[PDB]
């Protein structure tokens, strides 16, 4: 139950998550809005992440 | 490149987002037209996703406030209006302090 | 969906499309959806977000732009309503002129 990025996001507030097409993440709330807040798997980052932006394994 | 979700404005996004417009210069002195505000709005909204009814000033004659507490510009007239960065909006919400309807 | 200039001929066609269609019809007004309206059409269509302007009230909301068939109702809670007559008489100009 852990997603993977399929495009590349670059945040431009201290709350969201940014990644490179692949970085592995954990969510660690969805039920919340299509803003997840997510793990990332690379630098153990946490932060909200646009969930059209991502995918499972 | 999708388009993201959609997500309200709020104050700690509105300050980080005015720190970022003023790092890079630009809308800063610009001169005011609905459609620079609207072009605007559908920048922040398509890069960002926030919800385009954030960016409301108030009504003029003179300096025109910024509705939203935590965006850190406002309209000054230089009637011609011109974009201006002023760091004590986020710590007075001047527009309330005048004009408390809009709240 | 290259974005395109809203002229008359695109305002008509879209409220011809929009009635087809229905649902707006008799919808009750907010400014989030007006918005949501407007950023719709300007996903799909790409009419860039300044055409859908009605006037100040109370009463009758006339749309600005002439070709928009649709203005807003009071039944102030507000309703969409369908008026082909608008694409005739711009009635929010014989009665606001300054937008113009």
């Amino acid at each position: 139950t852990l997603f993977v990025a399929l495009y590349d996001y670059e945040a431009r507030t201290e709350d969201d998550l940014s990644f490179h097409k692949g970085e592995k993440f954990q969510i660690l709330n969805s039920s919340e809005g299509d803003w997840w807040e997510a793990r990332s798997l690379t630098t153990g980052e946490t932060g909200y992440i646009p969930s059209n932006y991502v995918a499972p394994v | 490149t999708p388009q993201v979700p959609l997500r309200p404005m709020t104050y700690k996004a509105a300050v980080d987002l005015s720190h970022f417009l003023k790092e890079k210069g630009g809308l800063e002195g610009l001169i005011h037209s609905q459609r620079r505000q609207d072009i605007l709005d559908l920048w922040i909204y398509h890069t960002q996703g926030y919800f385009p009814d954030w960016q409301n000033y108030t009504p003029g004659p003179g300096v025109r406030y910024p509705l939203t507490f935590g965006w850190c510009y406002k309209l000054v007239p230089v009637e011609v209006l011109e974009w201006r960065f002023d760091s004590r909006l986020a710590f007075h919400h001047v527009a309330r302090e005048l004009h408390p309807e809009y709240f």
